[PDB]
C-alpha cells in the first residue's frame, strides 16, 4: 500500500508491496507443519502425523513421503510476515533451520546487507549495485541507524559518531573467505571520511572539496603488482598482499592522523621455481626489453645465464616480457619515486635479481652460511637507509650480550639466510613496508582502526604465504568468539541480573590450537617455530611431527598418501584445504634481528626511522615469521581487543566467479565457520550495549518537566519516573545493579 | 540542610540530616551558634560582599554534591571482584550540581580508558579501586570549590 519502490532501491529496501493473501492465516490448520532436514534446500516444510515416543511419523508437504522422523529432529515453522527480513534476530523461531532461510529469498532480490543482532551480514552479489556517491554519504550523514537501511555507511557514521559519545575507540574488521568483498569494504570508509570528518577551507555525484591532507591520502596500488606478483601453477598473475588503517583525531574530532599497515607476502619462489612456473615479473622484462647500450651499463647476463631464472624462459600467455618492461617501469612515478631512486630500481631489478640472490646459500661444509654479493648488500641498504657493512655484520654475526657474554656468534643458515631471508624479503616486505612507509609519511585524543585482510584461499600449491592467510581469518574468528559468547554471559552472572547460562560450543580455539597453540602438544606453527629453530628438522620432519603430536584430531587430516610429498589437509572453521610443506621451515623463521632492527630504529634517511620504531618485539634474548606474525596480528588483536570490533562479515554464494549464483549449502557452511547462528543467538538474547542509570535522568529531565515533582529518592526508581512519563518498557532496559543494560 | 527553603530544598537536592554518609557522628550540635539560622546569614553576607543573584546558590550546589559522593557504595560483586555501583543518585543529585558527564562519570569511575605507556588503556575496576578513587573525587571538588 506504499509508494512504488525504485527498481534500484528494491537493491536498499525490501519488496513490501504484495498480496493480502488469507491462505497464509487458514493453513495454520494443519498445526503440525515442521522444519525437516534436507542436504539440497539446508531445511524444509512437514507436518507430523503420528507421535512414536521420540519418533513422529512425520509427513513431508513439499514431497507427501511418510518419514519417520525425531522430537529433536523436527524444528518449529517460522510465521509467512518474517520474508527476506530487515534484522535476522526479529525472527520469533530461531532454529537453524529457518536462521539460515532468511538469506535465499533475500540476496535474490537484491537485498545484500543485513543486519543479524550485533554482526551484519553481506553476502557477495558479483554486481555493480549503484549504492555509493555524494547522494548515499548525505542521505545517510550523521545518521542516527534507524533512518537509512543495512547498508555500510550507516558502519561508518556510527564509527565516528559513537567515538564522540560512548567515546569508545572504535575499529572496523571485515570478514569471510576470498573475493567475499573485504579490500573494498575498507576503501569506501576512505572516501567517508575525507569528505566527512575532516575539516575545510570555508565550505556531489563525486564531487566536493576536500583539503590538503586529505587530497594526499588516496594514490597508492599499481607498482608492487609488478615487483611482487610471480607466474605460478594456479594463476599466471595473482597478487599475493593484504593491509590495514588507523585514524587518528585531534580535540575537535577531524582527521588529523592516519596510519596504513600491509601484513605477509609470497616472499619465496626467487630461489626455488617450480617447473613450469615463473619468477617476479620484472626480471624476464629488463632481459627482453634490453637495449644493448644498458644491457652492459645495467649489467645484463643473458637468457638463461642466470643461478635461479629456471625452466631458462618460460613464456607466458597472452603476455610479452618485452613491452611489459616499459609500463611497469611507468608506475612508480605517481606517488613519487625520483630517478635516483629509479636508477635504482633499475638496480632493484639487480636488487630482485639480487634478491635472488641475496640468500645466505646453504653453505655445505660449515652449515652456518654465507652472503654472496657485496654489491647486492649495497644496492640494498642503502635503499634502506642505513649502513651496508652494519648490515653485513650482523647479518651474520648477531653481536648481542646476554651478561657478560657478549653474545656473539655465527647464525645458521636457517637462522642468518632467514634474518636475510627475513631481510631479503622483509627487503620484499619492510620494502613493501617503504611503499607504506612513502605513504604514512603524509599521513600521520581518538582513532578508527581499519583492516582488509587477504582473504580465506585454496590454491592447489597452499604454502606459509597461505598458512597466514587461513590462520589470520581463524585467528580473527576466536577474537569473535570470546568477545561475543564467553566474556559476555560472564558478565551476566554477575550484575544480579536475569539471565540463566547457555553454552555454544564456540570456541574455535582447537582449529587455532591445531595451528597456534605453543605449549601442551603444539600445533602447525608452534611445531614449526620450534622446528624452525632445528637442525634435525627437515620440511619432511615438520610434517612428521605434524602427525606425531597431532594424528587423531577433530579437525585434522593428512595427506591424500602423499607423505612424499609431505602436505596435510585440516579443517578450520571454514572447512578443509591442503597447506604442501617444502621451504616451510625457512617460512616459519623470521627471528627478528634487533642489531638490524636497532640500526633501522635510529636509521638516518628518507626511508626508514618511521617504520621500524616497533622496537617492543625485538630479539632482546625471541620471535620468529610464525610467531612475529601471531604478534603483529596480536599488535593488532590486543589492540583490538580493547577497541569496538565493528565487523564487516563478507559471504560467499559460489566458489564460480559467477553473477547471481548462490549456494546455500555453501552459505550454511561458511554460517558454520562465520559462527553466525550462535552468534545471533546470544544478540537475540541478552543486551548488547552496558551503561548505568545516569544517562537517563540528565540528558532527558528537558524532555518531561514534569516528571520528578518535589521530592526525590533512589535514582532508579527517579529515573524510572522519567522512564515510565516517556513509556520506556521494563524489558527495553535492564536497570541492574550498576548496568543499565540496553538492548539493540 | 538546616536552612533550606523549599524551592532549593529540592533543586539544591536536600535530603535530611545523616542522609550523607560521609557527615559523621551523625549530626553534632554546635554550643551557641544554631547551624539552621547561621545559614540564613552567611546568605546574607554574601549579598554585602556582592556574591551574585545566581551565583550564592551556586557555590550551595558544589558543596552539596561533595555532602552528595558518599552514597556511591560498592558492594564485592564477587565474580570478577572488579565490581561496580547500585544507586543513581548516590551519582545523579552529584552530577545534576556537577554538569560533568553523566555517562561518562560512572564508566570513567568503573572503566577508567586510561593510559599506561602513552596510549588509551581500558581497565575496569576493582570494588576496592572503584570505592578510594570517587572518595578522592568528592573532597577534591570542595577544595576546588574553596
Amino acid at each position: 500500500a506504499q509508494k512504488p519502490l525504485s527498481d534500484d532501491e528494491k537493491f536498499l529496501f525490501v519488496d513490501k508491496n504484495f498480496v493480502n493473501n488469507p491462505l497464509a492465516q487458514a493453513d495454520w490448520s494443519a498445526k503440525k507443519l515442521v522444519w525437516v532436514p534436507s542436504e539440497k534446500h539446508g531445511f524444509e516444510a512437514a507436518s507430523i502425523k503420528e507421535e512414536k515416543g521420540d519418533e513422529v511419523t512425520v509427513e513431508l508437504q513439499e514431497n507427501g513421503k511418510k518419514v519417520t522422523l525425531s522430537k529433536d529432529d523436527i524444528q518449529k515453522m517460522n510465521p509467512p510476515k518474517f520474508s527476506k527480513v530487515e534484522d535476522m534476530a526479529e525472527l520469533t523461531c530461531l532454529n537453524e533451520a529457518s536462521v539460515l532461510h532468511n538469506l535465499r529469498e533475500r540476496y535474490f532480490s537484491g537485498l545484500i546487507y543485513t543486519y543479524s543482532g550485533l554482526f551484519c551480514v553481506v553476502i557477495n552479489p558479483y554486481k555493480q549495485l549503484p549504492i555509493y556517491s555524494e547522494k548515499i554519504i548525505d542521505m545517510y550523514k550523521g545518521k542516527k541507524r534507524h533512518e537509512m537501511p543495512p547498508h555500510i555507511y550507516a558502519i561508518a557514521d556510527t564509527a565516528y559518531r559513537s567515538m564522540l559519545q560512548d567515546r569508545e575507540d572504535q575499529s572496523i574488521l571485515c570478514t569471510g573467505e576470498s573475493g567475499a568483498g573485504k579490500t573494498e569494504n575498507t576503501k569506501k570508509v576512505i572516501q567517508y571520511l575525507a569528505v566527512v570528518a575532516s575539516s575545510h577551507k570555508g565550505k556531489q555525484g563525486p564531487s566536493f572539496s576536500y583539503g590538503e591532507l586529505e587530497k594526499q591520502l588516496l594514490q597508492a596500488n599499481p607498482i608492487l603488482e609488478a615487483f611482487g606478483n610471480a607466474k605460478t601453477v594456479k594463476n599466471d598473475n595473482s597478487s599475493r598482499f593484504g593491509k590495514f588503517i588507523r585514524i587518528n583525531f585531534d580535540v575537535t574530532g577531524y582527521i588529523v592522523g592516519a596510519n596504513i599497515e600491509t601484513y605477509l607476502l609470497e616472499k619465496s619462489r626467487a630461489i626455488r621455481q617450480a617447473k613450469d612456473e615463473r619468477t617476479f615479473h620484472i626480471f624476464y622484462y629488463l632481459i627482453a626489453g634490453a637495449s644493448e647500450q644498458m644491457r652492459n651499463d645495467l649489467l645484463l647476463e643473458g637468457f638463461n645465464n642466470y643461478t635461479f631464472l629456471s625452466n631458462g624462459h618460460v613464456p607466458i600467455p597472452a603476455q610479452q616480457d618485452d613491452e611489459m618492461f616499459q609500463e611497469t617501469l611507468e608506475a612508480m612515478t605517481i606517488m613519487g619515486f625520483t630517478e635516483e631512486e629509479q636508477t635504482s630500481i633499475l638496480r632493484v631489478v639487480s636488487s630482485v635479481l639480487q634478491l635472488g640472490n641475496i640468500v645466505f646459500k646453504k653453505e655445505r661444509n660449515t652449515d652456518q652460511a654465507s652472503m654472496p654479493d657485496n654489491t647486492a648488500a649495497q644496492k640494498v641498504c642503502h635503499l634502506m637507509g642505513i649502513n651496508v657493512t652494519d648490515f653485513t655484520r650482523s647479518i651474520l654475526t648477531p653481536r648481542i650480550k646476554v651478561g657478560r657474554d657478549v653474545v656473539q656468534k655465527a647464525q645458521t643458515k636457517e637462522q642468518a639466510d632467514f634474518a636475510i631471508e627475513a631481510l631479503a624479503k622483509a627487503k620484499f616486505e619492510r620494502l613493501f613496508r617503504w611503499i607504506l612507509t612513502r605513504v604514512n609519511k603524509a599521513l600521520d585524543a581518538s582513532f578508527l582502526g581499519i583492516l582488509d585482510i587477504a582473504g580465506f584461499e585454496i590454491f592447489e600449491i597452499n604454502s606459509f604465504e597461505q598458512l597466514c592467510i587461513n590462520y589470520t581469518n581463524e585467528k580473527l574468528q576466536q577474537l569473535f568468539n570470546h568477545t561475543m559468547f564467553i566474556l559476555e554471559q560472564e558478565e551476566y552472572q554477575r550484575e544480579g541480573i536475569e539471565w540463566n547460562f547457555i553454552d555454544f560450543g564456540l570456541d574455535l580455539q582447537p582449529c587455532i590450537e591445531l595451528i597456534e597453540r605453543p605449549t601442551n602438544p603444539p600445533g602447525v606453527l608452534a611445531l614449526l617455530d620450534e622446528e624452525c629453530w632445528f637442525p634435525k628438522a627437515t620440511d619432511t620432519s615438520f610434517v612428521e611431527k605434524l602427525i606425531q603430536e597431532q594424528g587423531n584430531h577433530a579437525k585434522f587430516q593428512k595427506s591424500k598418501q602423499l607423505k612424499d610429498k609431505t602436505e596435510f589437509c585440516i579443517l578450520h572453521y571454514a572447512g578443509k584445504v591442503t597447506y604442501n610443506a617444502s621451504a616451510w621451515l625457512t617460512k616459519n623463521m623470521d627471528p627478528l634481528n634487533d642489531n638490524v632492527t636497532s640500526l633501522l630504529n635510529q636509521s638516518s634517511d628518507k626511508f626508514v626511522a618511521d617504520l621500524w620504531k616497533d622496537v617492543d618485539r625485538i630479539v632482546g634474548l625471541f620471535r620468529t615469521v610464525g610467531q612475529l606474525y601471531k604478534e603483529q596480528l596480536t599488535k593488532l588483536m590486543t589492540t583490538l581487543r580493547n577497541t569496538n570490533p565493528n565487523f564487516v562479515r563478507c559471504i560467499i554464494p559460489n566458489h564460480e566467479k559467477r553473477a547471481g549464483k548462490l549456494d546455500a549449502h555453501l552459505v550454511l557452511e561458511q554460517l558454520r565457520c562465520n559462527g553466525v547462528l550462535e552468534g545471533i543467538r546470544i544478540c537475540r538474547q541478552g543486551f548488547p550495549n552496558r551503561i548505568v542509570f545516569q544517562e537517563f535522568r540528565q540528558r532527558y529531565e528537558i524532555l518531561a518537566a514534569n516528571a520528578i515533582p518535589k521530592g526525590f529518592m533512589d535514582g532508579k526508581q527517579a529515573c524510572i519516573l522519567m522512564i515510565k512519563a516517556l513509556e520506556l518498557d521494563p524489558n527495553l532496559y535492564r536497570i541492574g545493579q550498576s548496568k543499565i543494560f540496553f538492548r539493540t | 540542610i538546616a536552612g533550606a527553603s523549599e524551592q532549593m530544598r529540592n533543586d539544591l537536592l536536600l535530603e535530611g540530616f545523616n542522609n550523607y554518609t560521609f557527615l559523621s557522628n551523625g549530626h553534632v550540635p554546635i554550643p551557641a551558634q544554631q547551624d539552621d539560622e547561621m545559614f540564613q546569614e552567611t546568605l546574607e553576607a554574601m549579598t554585602i560582599m556582592g556574591f551574585t543573584e545566581e551565583e550564592q546558590t551556586s557555590i550551595l550546589r558544589v558543596v552539596s554534591s561533595v555532602l552528595q559522593l558518599g552514597n556511591i557504595v560498592f558492594k564485592k560483586e564477587r565474580n570478577t571482584d572488579q565490581a561496580s555501583m547500585p544507586d543513581n543518585t548516590a551519582a545523579q543529585k552529584v552530577c545534576h550540581l556537577m554538569g560533568i558527564n553523566v555517562t561518562d562519570f560512572t564508566r570513567s569511575i568503573l572503566t577508567p580508558r586510561i593510559k599506561v605507556g602513552r596510549d588509551v588503556v581500558q581497565k575496569a575496576q576493582t570494588k576496592e579501586q572503584a570505592d578510594f578513587a570517587i572518595e578522592a573525587l568528592a573532597k577534591a571538588k570542595f577544595e576546588r570549590l574553596f
